[PDB]
């Protein structure tokens, strides 16, 4: 799992902090909606399931049928791709705001569709630690961030950061993971190795210059993860 | 003999008082009321075309226009930005609603497709005023065949705020007919993100809508909502079948989860609650005689005196609702009665489970053909097998099991409609404050009254007297009350103690009124504290049996605050000379003895406490000749 050499600049592209910019994330997907358009990220777990957000979606239950993954590419508009559609949808419990996705068909890897390390259970990350977040122009957006506390995020957030999340430290420039960008994964590097360690979610107030991001711990639900996958 | 003095001759109901309040504009539409953190405080008052903040005394410190529509001064409308913004008209607010997480204050009007407004609420020293609004309308996503930012029907809506997880979802309710879902419609049933740049709300949702054959007749109106526990749910008024009378409505309770953003729990309750007064009237099936049409109602937990009856434990959650008859009957008008929510719940899971299981009881009704189709439980709506690919536990149903109950007050209430309610838990025990049609105020304590009710407080809301708002709001120990063009500030514990017109129910009063005796008046400290005092209380004599007896003789007094509460031990009597204490009312035996037209005195000293107040003093009666 986990592994990059791929985007030059995985231990070297941490100059271009101060910033959101352009570059690459195989990790990362596009979940494409009934219609055509692109709605939602995604976060290649397995080679079959897709962890992504709960709001992502209205209904746990809707017919999906349509729904598609679009694994491969960068832009958002060439067969340097991947079209693999969902045949289900697993409502993570209550408070997970995840949700798991099997898909029509396994998919196949190479330099961008890679897996990502799915953490311990209860694995807590240290402040300080460095991970990143891609986004949709018509373009992917990496940006490197700094892991804070929930002691540190919650005087910002007005204590109001529970448990099972986490927060970033505050890019200076005016640009964050919104609308459109959530379930799209926070990766983490740890023992030379990418770990999802979160899951982009709504925020009160999002691409804010100085003010931190929450985002949902995963290694707070891989338990059930791994049962919803296994059998 | 002995006579009998009706509990009343004590309540006066009469004395007015005058209670600090807050002029309009005009009748008011509305109201919610903020308690932020930094003790501070708001109490928001709508009326047509203006939004009205106040602080925490009722002051107006900003207005501010909410119309009319295609008139360049109502700035929510203009704060949509560069028009057109229309159909012109006057803007009539149908919500007003704060989502504490921000903070935030919400308010949609009937003006402009239902959209909503947003208030970032500005603090200040105990007192918040409204930041400039933000049109909660986007423009690139909403069109005639879907309008997700909808939310205010013309017809009547209500809104329950609910966070999960970082962003803030809106369960809502609306009544909807023709000339509203025709085209860019609020929808009946949805829930919705707020989406964080305030653009409006995330599309796509599934919601519900009376369907196209029913949006004529079958109209729903939504009294009340409220968050608790882990569900939203929603208070209801409509009739009990689609192809049955349209004249022939009855209340339901529908519920959601409140963690949960789907409708595929959609459960709908039947609530049903009814009078029963021993005799049972005419066209009545036995049980009582049905209220079926609720017209406000309240949740809160309840005291210890009143978990005991309803067999539950203090602190539940208990809604209560105000029903009344059906259209207008003629019997009391107003039926107030308890229904615990755990119970409400336990009912509808139990609901559940008979709908769905291995056995299913062949002929059962899925129902809520109004909303979804038509289908037997357990298969979902117009199908006829339950395709193991699906569920039946997520779709939307009807737990046939209606919940019944019996009025609180045994019809005691009487004639005159109530029309508010707002239940609290001051301390042990536990009051209902009332607000009535013919605009007056009600604050009675709510246990299960048998013979009369618990008067703490009924008396005329100013002068004008007009009915009580349905929607009533509170701030620290001060509930608010609206009638008419005016909105008015109650205090939780009852304005005076000037009502209670004797010592007796004067010192029988429930602690936190504060009342004590002040010799020839009740009251609180304020209004005689050289000789408030709260204790002692003395006998009042009325009259006695034998009223001419010879120079033995078996007088019954016969008064009242004769008891501890017989007595016995230690009461002094001089029936003109010496007599003898021998084993509503309290009356005595009392035989008598020789002298060696007078008066007849009996006189209590060095008495024990009473459970509330304690008995001493004299009272004298005259009439009670000697004869030889
Ligand atoms: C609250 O008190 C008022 C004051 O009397 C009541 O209003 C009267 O109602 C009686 C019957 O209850 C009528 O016959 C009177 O003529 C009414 N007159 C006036 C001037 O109010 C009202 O009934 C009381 N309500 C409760 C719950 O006690």
């Amino acid at each position: 799992c986990g592994k990059r050499v791929d985007r030059l600049d995985q231990r070297r592209s941490k100059l271009r902090v101060v910033g959101g910019h352009p570059g690459n994330s195989p990790w990362t997907v596009s979940l494409r909606n009934r219609q055509g358009q692109h709605f939602c990220g995604g976060s290649l777990v397995k080679e079959q399931w897709i962890l992504t957000a709960r709001q992502c979606f209205s209904s746990c239950h809707m017919p999906l049928t349509g729904y598609e993954v679009w694994l491969g590419t960068l832009f958002q508009n060439e067969p340097s791709l991947q079209r693999v559609p969902v045949a289900k949808m697993v409502c993570g419990p209550s408070g997970s705001q995840l949700v798991l996705l099997k898909l029509e068909r396994s998919v196949t890897l190479n330099q961008r569709v890679a897996l990502i390390c799915l953490p311990p259970e209860w694995y807590v990350v240290p402040p300080g630690t460095k991970c990143e977040i891609a986004g949709w122009d018509t373009v992917l957006n990496v940006a490197l961030l700094n892991v804070i506390s929930n002691q540190e995020c919650n005087i910002k957030h007005r204590g109001r950061v529970r448990e099972s999340e986490m927060c970033t430290e505050g890019l200076l420039a005016p640009v964050g993971a919104c609308e459109g960008d959530y379930g799209g994964p926070l990766a983490c590097f740890t023992h030379n190795s990418w770990v999802l360690e979160g899951i982009i979610i709504p925020n009160r107030v999002c691409a804010r210059s100085r003010w931190p991001a929450v985002f949902t711990r995963v290694s707070v639900f891989v338990d059930w993860i791994h049962k919803v996958m296994r059998l | 003999q002995c006579p009998r003095t009706p509990y009343a001759a004590s309540r006066d109901f009469d004395v007015k008082y005058v209670v600090p309040s807050f002029s309009a504009g005009g009748l008011v539409q509305a109201m919610v009321t903020y308690e932020g953190d930094r003790n501070e405080s708001a109490v928001f008052v709508a009326i047509r075309n203006r939004l009205h903040v106040l602080g925490p005394d009722l002051k107006s410190v900003q207005s501010l226009a909410t119309g009319p529509a295609g008139d360049p001064g109502c700035q929510t409308c203009a704060a949509c930005g560069p028009g057109p913004h229309g159909p012109p008209g006057d803007t009539d607010t149908k919500v007003l609603v704060l989502d504490p997480a921000l903070p935030a204050l919400v308010s949609c009007g009937s003006s402009l497709q239902g959209r909503c407004f947003l208030h970032d609420l500005e603090p200040q020293g105990t007192a918040v005023h409204l930041a400039a609004p933000a049109c909660l309308f986007s423009a690139h996503h909403n069109r005639p065949d879907d309008c997700p930012d909808c939310v205010a029907s013309p017809l009547g809506t209500r809104v329950t705020v609910v966070e999960q997880g970082q962003a803030s979802y809106f369960y809502v309710a609306s009544s909807l007919d023709a000339a509203v879902a025709g085209s860019f419609s609020p929808r009946s049933v949805s829930i919705r993100r707020l989406k964080a740049d305030a653009s409006g709300f995330a599309p796509g949702f599934v919601a519900l809508s009376v369907l196209p054959k029913h949006l004529v007749s079958y109209s729903i109106e939504y009294v009340h909502s409220f968050h608790t526990g882990a569900f939203v749910y929603f208070l209801t008024v409509q009739p009990a079948s689609v192809t049955d009378d349209p004249s022939a409505l009855h209340t339901r309770l529908a519920r959601l989860s409140a963690t949960e953003p789907e409708l595929g729990d959609y459960r709908e309750l039947v609530l049903d609650c009814r009078f029963a007064p021993k005799l049972v009237p005419r066209g009545s099936p036995e049980g009582g005689q049905p209220y079926p049409v609720l017209q406000v109602a309240h949740s809160a937990p309840v005291g210890a005196q009143l978990a005991t009856e309803l067999s539950i434990a203090e602190g539940q959650e208990v809604l209560f609702g105000v029903f009344v008859t059906g259209k207008d009957g003629g019997g009391p008008n107003s039926v107030v009665c308890a229904f615990p929510i755990d119970l409400l719940d336990t009912l509808i899971d139990e609901g559940v489970e008979r709908c769905c299981e291995s056995p299913v009881h062949p002929g059962l009704r899925r129902g809520l053909d109004f909303f979804q189709s038509p289908s037997f439980c357990p298969n979902p709506p117009g199908l006829e097998a339950l395709s193991p690919n699906t569920s039946c536990r997520h779709f939307p149903l009807l737990v046939s099991s209606s919940f019944s109950r019996v009025d609180l007050f045994n019809g005691l209430l009487g004639p005159v409609q109530v029309t508010a309610l707002y239940v609290t838990r001051l301390d042990n025990v536990t009051v209902a404050h009332m607000g009535t049609m013919d605009g007056r105020i009600l604050q009675v304590e709510l246990v299960r009254s048998l013979n009369y009710l618990l008067y703490v407080s009924n008396f005329s809301l100013g002068d004008s007297g007009q009915p009580v708002q349905r929607d009533v709001s509170r701030l620290g120990d001060h509930l608010l009350f609206a009638s008419g063009d005016q909105v008015f500030q109650v205090p939780i514990q009852g304005p005076g103690c000037r009502h209670f017109l004797t010592c007796g129910r004067c010192l029988r009063a429930w602690h936190f009124m504060g009342c004590g005796w002040c010799g020839n008046m009740c009251g609180q400290q304020k209004e005689c504290p050289g000789s408030w005092q709260q204790d002692h209380c003395p006998p009042k004599l009325t009259e006695f049996h034998p009223h001419s007896g010879p120079l033995s003789t078996r007088l019954t007094l016969c008064g009242s605050n004769f008891y501890l509460h017989p007595e016995g031990t230690h009461q002094v009597t001089v029936g003109q000379s010496p007599c003898r204490p021998l084993p509503f009312v309290e009356e005595f035996e009392c035989e008598l003895e020789p002298l060696g037209p007078t008066n007849v005195s009996l006189t209590v000293t060095n008495m024990p406490p009473g459970k509330h107040f304690r008995v001493d003093g004299t009272s004298v009666l005259r009439g009670f000749s000697f004869m030889e």
